RNA sequence: UUGAGCCUUGAUGUGUAGGAUAGGUGGGAGGCUUUGAAGUGUGGACGCCAGUCUGCAUGGAGCCGACCUUGAAAUACCACC
RNA sequence: GGGUGAUUAGCUCAGGGGAGAGCACCUCCCUCACAAGGAGGGGGUCGGCGGUUCGAUCCCGUCAUCACCCACCA
RNA sequence: CGCGGGGUGGAGCAGCCUGGUAGCUCGUCGGGCUCAUAACCCGAAGGUCGUCGGUUCAAAUCCGGCCCCCGCAACCA
RNA sequence: AAAAUGGUAA
RNA sequence: GCGGCCCCCUGGACGAAGACUGACGCUCAGGUGCGAAAGCGUGGGGAGCAAACAGGAUUAGAUACCCUGGUAGUCCACGCCGUAAACGAUGUCGACUUGGAGGUUGUGCCCUUGAGGCGUGGCUUCCGGAGCUAACGCGUUAAGUCGACCGCCUGGGGAGUACGGCCGCAAGGUUAAAACUCAAAUGAAUUGACGGGGGCCCGCACAAGCGGUGGAGCAUGUGGUUUAAUUCGAUGCAACGCG
């Protein structure tokens, strides 16, 4: 990062459907490297998420995520001796980055019985914009108006 | 300082106040220079504007 | 009220604060706003985000009066300055005239004494 | 000049079931109309923005009204306010 | 004893169809640490009793309490 | 000699009418930060309430003795 | 914004 | 030391040409005068600023730096004080010794044939030759080569202090020691190192992330304590599942 500006590490896209964005997904949600784990649940959420809604497995999961994706965020920059808090526009994969970290975390957090159970409602809530996760980009994008005057 | 603009206008113009003291003026007469520190001031400013 | 129709916009822009005033071509108010009034007080009152703000507030509360015209005398250093005719203009005034009324002694009186920080 | 007023007249009046800017109560089953109603702008005010009390103007012979509602039902006219 | 006024979140105070502010407590970030900031969560029969319309913190009388003026004060 | 006021953790001070569970600064202890020490941060421990005797189911708190300390008064000859 | 100090000889 | 504009009184410097006096000159102990700011006395004045002082912060503390106020003073008239890094840290006068680039102010001639060409004075700034200098540097405005006169110096501390004299309203100024004590104190420059100095660059250094330790039980090492012995060594990073 500090001399040598970087490429790009490419990931196949899902099994099942065939989508860069959804194996990014997996990739998030995995842990010590168990990704039929992660996969399975991640297709047992997307499942019951398609049949609450009808709409469809994609479509729904990409509702969600549009509810989540950050626009703005603040960033500690310390340029004149002072700390301040400026607003920056966020890059767009750095958006879903954020929103498929921040529903993870949510479904974490979230006390029912299985995971695939915990994940299928929390991104059913994103896709009505009410749970923890949609709180989060409010937060953010709230705090990122306040601090409005420095740019 | 005084721009009397005619209606075609976009820019503010506001170009004769670098032309004139505008700030240059407050910046120096906000806190008191004893007068050698303007003399010293002086004489190493145009030390330095030397080729 | 009183459809004056026409004023002066006056701006104290000071490194500290910036005051709106908006006066008849009398010296009569008829109204005013300010950065550190708009909420945000502190080091976030002495931006130019600040004083456009409170240039928008006092474009309001002076609209009964119907202003169409008016000149902006601006007086003082400061962030602000230029971010208040801007928003006066996108307010929906027509701008004048615009001087600077900065005062300038011709070296009267002595000034404070240095900061040594 | 300004209020306190003072004693008269015009307006004044949104949760909610509803045509809704239902102020309470009663005489109360009919009115004003050339002592200008209808179709339109005008300005103070307001508002939970329903448009209203309001000045006149082209205008020139009509509808409200019980009815569906509401806890309340006609400012149809009059009156205790 | 009569008159004048009052009782509303832990605190300081607003308001015939809506209990509102500001300060407190816990979190969130924020900060070297803070600090200073910004964001959420709360926390009241609006003192009780009784009284009209549909209720009416709004309206009325009685209590319990507080403040002042006055009577009382032999 | 007479009259008042005090005695509470290691130090200086609150808790008295309100007899039914000793708090607050600095100190002390352990761990952090530092090359190390101060400062700073986190977490703990520390109390016959001067002593003795009573009335109370219960006494730092209410009463009556004793010790110590502080402050007033001790005048007319 | 704040930021003190470093026993004797060798 | 002296900055708005105008008037009144007044000092000095420089240039052109000519006349005049005829060494009338240079330096100067003692002496006399002038001498920033602060300060003192008497009488005025007082906007701004601001010692002292008061409050708010910061801090371990903060008799400070920062913030809010604020008296003397800063201003005027007269009198005193007589000191400054009063510095060019370079006494005054005179003569001589290669150059370059500028500023300011006079003056002669040539077609001024625009802001030009050729000369001749005064003051002033920078760079450099020989020479000088410990070096740094100075260098026709010398710290070069010489002459005249004056002032001053003789290791550091004690000490520009004590005592005495003179001066002052005071504050104090000026002249100016000794005992005692040390073997150094000091100037310029060189190489490093360091800086809460500057520039450029790099590193899981930060930022962006993931997973941990610090809490529990147990394994292991160390410190401490204990013991007859608890063998010896390793001790910031770079000792502590180390020999
Ligand atoms: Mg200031
Ligand atoms: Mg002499
Ligand atoms: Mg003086
Ligand atoms: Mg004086
Ligand atoms: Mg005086
Ligand atoms: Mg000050
Ligand atoms: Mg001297
Ligand atoms: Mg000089
Ligand atoms: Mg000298
Ligand atoms: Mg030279
Ligand atoms: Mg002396
Ligand atoms: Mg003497
Ligand atoms: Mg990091
Ligand atoms: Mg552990
Ligand atoms: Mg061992
Ligand atoms: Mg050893
Ligand atoms: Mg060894
Ligand atoms: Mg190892």
């Amino acid at each position: 990062p500090r001399r040598r500006v970087i490429g790009q590490r490419k990931i196949l896209p899902d099994p099942k459907f065939g989508s860069e964005l959804l194996a990014k997904f997996v990739n998030i949600l995995m842990v010590d490297g168990k990704k039929s784990t992660a996969e399975s649940i991640v297709y047992s959420a997307l499942e019951t998420l398609a049949q609450r809604s009808g709409k469809s497995e994609l479509e729904a999961f990409e509702v969600a995520l549009e509810n989540v994706r950050p626009t703005v965020e603040v960033k500690s920059r310390r340029v004149g001796g002072s700390t301040y808090q400026v607003p920056v526009e966020v890059r767009p994969v750095r958006r879903n980055a954020l929103a498929m970290r921040w529903i993870v975390e949510a479904a974490r957090k979230r006390g029912d019985k299985s995971m695939a159970l915990r994940l299928a409602n929390e991104l059913s809530d994103a896709a009505e914009n009410k749970g923890t996760a949609v709180k989060k980009r409010e937060d953010v994008h709230r705090m990122a108006e306040a601090n409005k005057a420095f740019a | 300082i005084k721009v009397r603009e005619n209606e075609p206008f976009d820019v503010a113009l506001r170009r004769f106040k670098r032309s004139c003291e505008k700030a240059g003026v407050l910046a120096e007469v906000r806190r008191r220079e004893f007068y050698e520190k303007p003399t010293t001031e002086r004489k190493r400013a145009k030390a330095s504007a030397v080729k | 009220r009183k459809q004056v129709s026409d004023g002066v916009a006056h701006i104290h822009a000071s490194f500290n604060n910036t005051i709106v005033t908006i006066t008849d071509r009398q010296g009569n108010a008829l109204g005013w706003a300010t950065a550190g009034g708009s909420g945000f007080r502190g080091s976030r009152k002495s931006t130019p985000f600040a004083a456009q703000v409170a240039a928008e507030r006092c474009a309001d509360a002076v609209k009964e009066y119907g202003i169409k015209n008016l000149e902006v005398m601006v007086k003082g250093p400061g962030p602000g300055r230029e971010s208040t005719i801007r928003a006066l203009n996108a307010a929906g005034f027509r701008i004048t005239n615009i001087t600077d009324v900065t005062p300038i002694p011709h070296n009267g009186c002595r000034p404070p004494k240095k900061r040594r920080v």
